[PDB]
């Protein structure tokens, strides 16, 4: 980045590695249908809606790492929390 | 309020799934 580079500090790499983290915190299992399916298009637009919230925070290398990581534990900790009071 | 945290329908969806 000569004049434009703003982004450098973060490889493109590291925000589809994350997103897909993130999608995959919620759903660890690769099904090769529910793959190709819509309803976990959405979850995976909803992992990048949280990309594009957590960018203007992530104005730091730390900040971004710490949004996403402690969301995904929060995320982790709600679904074994609730299920707790299945039946 | 983009939703850092998933809302309970997406979230019913992995309850609801077990391979």
């Amino acid at each position: 980045g000569v004049r434009k580079g703003w982004h450098e500090h973060v490889t493109q790499d590291l925000r589809s590695h994350l997103v897909h983290k993130l999608v995959q915190a919620i759903f660890p299992t690769p099904d090769p249908a529910a793959l190709k399916d819509r309803r976990m298009e959405n979850l995976v637009a909803y992992a990048k809606k949280v990309e594009g919230d957590m960018y203007e925070s992530a104005n730091s290398r730390d900040e971004y790492y710490h949004l996403l990581a402690e969301k995904i534990y929060k995320i982790q900790k709600e679904l074994e929390e609730k299920r707790r009071s299945r039946l | 309020d983009a939703g850092n945290i998933l809302p309970s329908d997406i979230m019913d969806f992995v309850l609801k799934n077990t391979p």
